[PDB]
RNA sequence: GAGUAGGAGGGCGUGAUCGUUGCCUAGAAGUAUUGGGCGUGAGCCUAUAUGGAGCAGCGAUUAGUGCAGAUCUUGGUGGUAG
RNA sequence: CUGACCCGUCUUGAAACACGGACCAAGGAGUCUAUCAAUUAAGCGAGUGAUAGGGUGGAAAAACCCGUCCGCGAAACGAAAGUGAGUACAAGGUGCCAAGCCGCAAGGUAGCAGCAUCACCCGACCUUGAGUCUCCGACGAAGGGUUCGAGGAAGAGCUUAAUU
């Protein structure tokens, strides 16, 4: 008698929570989709803003005979050029900190005496560079994956960005891309959120892996040039 | 090829021993607390599960004197649960009123706790009483054994107070000046 | 507490080729799409002049 | 038994887990049979896990007779545990005469105080007593009696 | 019980036959031939046995709990009903005794298959008596 | 006979294999290397200090003095 | 997702014993297979032929329990060679 | 078409111009007894367990009951003479820290087991002592150690099987 009844009650309670949640969520999601759109638009506007800013500063400069040096890249990308075997243990660990644990692993890192110094040791095993926001986006759309309670999860919905980073104020892929490119208040978690990028074979051959990009080789910072490489791998 | 430790297959030692006992009843009690553990967010039950999956030797004795000694004003009204066997301490003179829950009561511990106006409880009962573990007191007995003295540091390294394995204790046994 | 069913995923799709994905991530896309068309449809007369 | 043993799982592995280099050989590998070379190449063993093995201690007993050395000990705490509950309660209420506990009949000879005693009075008949045993017995309202 | 008995007999049941690590049961009341708490009729409550007789009659055997009573209704194992409506009757009986969806499906299976079976059996017994005579 | 006399080759790696173990920082440390003067002082100043909870019979001894 | 020395976890196959379920003069064991299949693999099931009296599964108990080697034991055979 | 040295072995190094192996069947190599330990499952728990032996019992060497002692634990430290877990109302303090209870949360309360440390205690070795008596050797109020111990401080054992 009583057991069955209490269950039926369970059921009603359930349909209830289901309706409440359905409408609440729906409302929330309207709000959301709107947010997303407003944000994306505004963001892109800000990019074009800065880029143009650079253009004109350059112009005033050129006219003066003076020159204008844009602020230096605060975000870099590194990809692992070399195999695992036969490496100094230090080097190994430096790689591990940069979270490139295998070949053709891209990742983002800040630009620091800290980070930059920690790359001295791996220079010959990796290429790093200064990516365009475009590149960054492309990476996150094609190669986007997320670290979810340890799982490696394809970036598809935004529900995920909200799940783990929501409270930081990251609701959307575009937001992600923004803290990345700006390197805002929470870079760190924005990053760790992003699974180390498993890339592809470059369509262009690498040039020479024994040689520094400077000698026509690949190892080092190709400052701006990293983008080309990414393009070849994507 | 990736350079991950143990190849990401690292074994988790953080977990609850899968018990091999054969009393059908332990397995069952365990079914119960697996339920309570996954479906109840109460630490107390999870705890009970970890400790009931214990190595036969890893279950440690609760004595009436042990319980008595650990009692607060609130500890008295509260259900006392040990994850182990509860036994009588023959040198406890007066025995308080207790409602105790263990796996096993030495019949002496039982007689004295009951004849003192007490109640003996088994975990199926405990479940029914307070699944959250509300107003429950979980007793973890002290850990002693002879093995422990042979362990630690080796027997005759500088500052070793550990005990040697000896077949007899006599003036003639490892009690004589070593070769120094 | 009541039983939840397990986590869900969607196999990664490539936004760059597949639109609906782009839009689910960034609806602004659709807008920037249409604009791109309408802004491009800017007449040939206008182009000539602007040059 | 047999089907549990390593052999079964070792069949066909050729070294029987005794190694290809060092295989399973006779006493030479044991380091000599038994307690052999304890003092030499086995020094470290002996010293480390059986320190004080080699040597001599104080006084030879030519014929040692244990029977007369036989002296089971009791502690104060277990006293009342020897005699029934009937007794200690009935003389908690009744102060007319006081309880006599014979350690002897229990197979013990010396009484050492270990724990402490109820405030209820006792007489204890034992072969020997420790300064503290007597202390606590007397202080409780109790008395010590010497037996043979 | 069904729990304790599971743990007790899961491995050593006398109704047990194994095939490639798939354990099946000989239990007359098994709702699925396979050896599982649910498959095992002599364990839990729901189990059914069905025998043919007197041209349509299905003998339905309702696994019944262990009983100390004033009179003895049938075998301690179960209850025994003669049903003349058979298929339809038994289908109802099942519907009553098996509330959950699956058990229903299974029992019913046991039915359809059972019946058509008993039909073929009939044909054969016929041909057999007409073989003994002619 | 001929042998390789001392090589430290594999030993460093071997040592880093499981990590370099470091001891536990324990609030309270052993008394080795500390002089008896200071030690007696500690003993006394603890015995007499009421703000430091002793055992029962201990406090009896301390309160009698 | 490498692996010798080595270690751990699961599994295959063989006697005999206590159980449990059975198969066989309407043909057991054993044996041969360019018959048909099942296991990643130890191994398995079937078919046909031969054979002419015993067998088999499942749960446990136990072990003189698995061989390519040891100038290994005993027996039987080659090429050299009419 | 592409790939393909002879296996087993010892060796830093084997297809080796290293050794054994022409072929096949059957046989063929970590056992058995004892010993301690660690772990796993069992029983009982300040106890545990018999052995020998008694007494019954199936056709039967089983089984089933009894089994005043004994083993091992329950007290330790000493070469030993010897002493013994010293205020009867004790069974501590501190740092890490789990449950339960509060609290949306932040955190708060509490403090089981373990680890580290300080304290107390018994005994070895030192040191000190009013007074007491069966006063020549013992007793003991008070007061201590730079030290020693396979120890106390609300007992964790004992029997069975298995593996290494
Ligand atoms: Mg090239
Ligand atoms: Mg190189
Ligand atoms: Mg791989
Ligand atoms: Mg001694
Ligand atoms: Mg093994
Ligand atoms: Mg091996
Ligand atoms: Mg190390
Ligand atoms: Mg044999
Ligand atoms: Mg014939
Ligand atoms: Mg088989
Ligand atoms: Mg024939
Ligand atoms: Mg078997
Ligand atoms: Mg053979
Ligand atoms: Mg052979
Ligand atoms: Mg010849
Ligand atoms: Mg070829
Ligand atoms: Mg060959
Ligand atoms: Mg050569
Ligand atoms: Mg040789
Ligand atoms: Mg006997
Ligand atoms: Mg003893
Ligand atoms: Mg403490």
């Amino acid at each position: 008698p009583e057991n069955v009844q209490k269950k039926l009650a369970r059921d009603e309670k359930l349909r209830k929570a289901k309706a409440e949640q359905r409408k609440a969520s729906s409302a929330q999601m309207k709000q959301r989709k709107a947010e997303w759109i407003s944000k994306a638009q505004k963001y892109a506007a800000e990019y074009e803003a800065a880029e143009k800013k650079i253009v004109d500063e350059k112009r005033k400069a050129r006219k003066t005979g003076a020159f204008y040096v844009p602020a230096e890249a605060k975000v870099a990308f590194a990809i692992r050029i070399r195999g695992v075997n036969q490496l100094h243990p230090d080097v190994k660990r430096v790689l591990r900190l940069f979270r490139l644990r295998q070949l053709h692993n891209g990742a983002f890192f800040r630009v620091n005496k800290a980070s930059l110094n920690m790359i001295k040791r791996v220079l010959p095993f990796i290429t790093f560079g200064y990516p365009t926001r475009n590149t960054i986006s492309k990476l996150i759309y094609k190669r986007g994956f997320a670290k979810v309670n340890g799982q490696r999860i394809p970036l598809t919905d935004n529900t995920i960005v909200e799940k783990s980073l929501g409270k930081f104020g990251i609701t959307c892929v575009e937001d992600l891309i923004h803290e990345i490119t700006t390197v805002g208040p929470h870079f760190k978690e924005a990053n760790n959120f992003l699974w180390p990028f498993k890339l592809d074979t470059p369509r262009g051959g690498f040039r020479n892996k024994r040689h520094a990009y400077h000698q026509g080789g690949d190892w080092g910072n190709r400052e701006v040039y990293i983008n080309d490489l990414v393009k070849a791998m994507l | 090829a990736i350079d991950l430790h143990k190849q990401g297959r690292v074994v988790k030692r953080s977990v609850v021993r899968q018990t091999k006992s054969t009393n059908v009843y332990h397995k069952l009690l365990i079914k119960l607390y697996k339920f309570l553990v996954r479906r109840t967010d109460s630490k107390f039950n999870q705890n009970i599960l970890k400790r009931l999956s214990s190595s036969r030797l890893n279950k440690f004795p609760l004595s009436l004197s042990r319980i008595v000694k650990n009692l607060n004003e609130t500890n008295k009204e509260q259900v006392i649960v040990s994850t182990s066997t509860v036994t009588n301490d023959e040198r406890l003179l007066t025995v308080p009123k207790l409602t105790v829950c263990a796996l096993k009561f030495t019949e002496t511990a039982r007689k004295r706790i009951l004849a003192a106006g007490g109640k003996c409880l088994t975990f199926d009962q405990l479940a029914l009483k307070a699944p959250t573990g509300t107003n429950c007191f979980l007793l973890r007995a002290p850990k002693s054994r002879e093995a422990y003295r042979h362990w630690g540091k080796a027997p005759g390294q500088r500052g070793s107070h550990s005990a040697p394995y000896v077949r007899s204790e006599g003036r003639k046994f490892e009690r004589a000046h070593g070769l120094k | 507490k009541v039983a939840g069913t397990t986590e869900t995923h969607e196999r990664k799709k490539n936004p760059l080729t597949n639109n609906n994905a782009l839009f689910k991530l960034n609806p602004a896309a659709k807008i920037v799409k249409e604009q791109a068309k309408k802004a491009a449809e800017a007449s040939k007369a206008k182009r000539q002049a602007t040059l | 038994v047999s089907h549990l043993k390593k052999t079964r799982k070792l069949r066909g592995h050729v070294s029987h887990g005794h190694g290809r280099v060092g295989k399973h050989r006779k006493g030479g590998c044991r380091g000599g049979r038994g307690k052999a070379g304890g003092m030499h190449h086995h020094r470290i063993l002996m010293e480390k896990w059986h320190p004080g093995y080699y040597g001599k201690l104080g006084m030879r007993t030519f014929h040692l007779k244990k029977n007369p050395l036989h002296c089971p000990v009791v502690n104060i705490d277990k006293l009342w545990s020897l005699v029934s509950d009937a007794t200690r309660q009935k003389y908690a209420e009744d102060k007319k005469k006081v309880p006599v506990i014979d350690v002897t009949k229990a197979g013990f000879f010396k009484v050492l105080g270990k724990g402490r005693l109820p405030n209820q009075p006792v007489v204890v008949k034992a072969k020997y007593f420790s300064k503290t045993a007597e202390r606590r017995i007397v202080a409780v309202g109790g008395a010590c009696v010497l037996t043979a | 019980m069904s729990q304790l008995v599971w743990e007790i007999v899961k491995n050593n049941n006398a109704f047990l036959v194994k095939n490639n690590g798939v354990a099946f049961t000989t239990d007359p009341f098994s709702v699925t031939g396979r050896n599982t708490q649910v498959g095992l009729g002599f364990t839990h409550r729901h189990g059914v046995a069905l025998k043919g007789g007197a041209k349509q009659a299905i003998a339905t055997s309702l696994r019944k709990n262990q009983s100390h009573k004033v009179k003895k209704t049938g075998t301690i194992e179960a209850e025994t009903l003669t049903v003349k409506g058979g298929v339809q009757r038994v289908a109802k009986v099942i519907r009553g005794r098996f509330q959950s969806k699956g058990l229903k499906q299974f029992a019913l299976k046991k039915l359809v298959n059972f019946h058509r079976a008993n039909v073929r059996a009939q044909a054969n017994l016929k041909a057999e008596s007409k073989a003994k005579k002619n | 006979a001929k042998s390789k006399n001392s090589t430290n080759k594999n030993q460093i790696s071997k040592s880093h294999r499981n990590g370099i173990k470091k001891p536990k920082d324990h609030r309270h440390i052993s008394t080795k290397g500390v002089n008896p003067r200071f030690l007696r002082n500690r003993r006394r100043a603890i015995k007499n200090d009421p703000s430091i909870k002793k055992s029962k019979n201990l406090e009896k001894k301390v309160n009698k003095e």
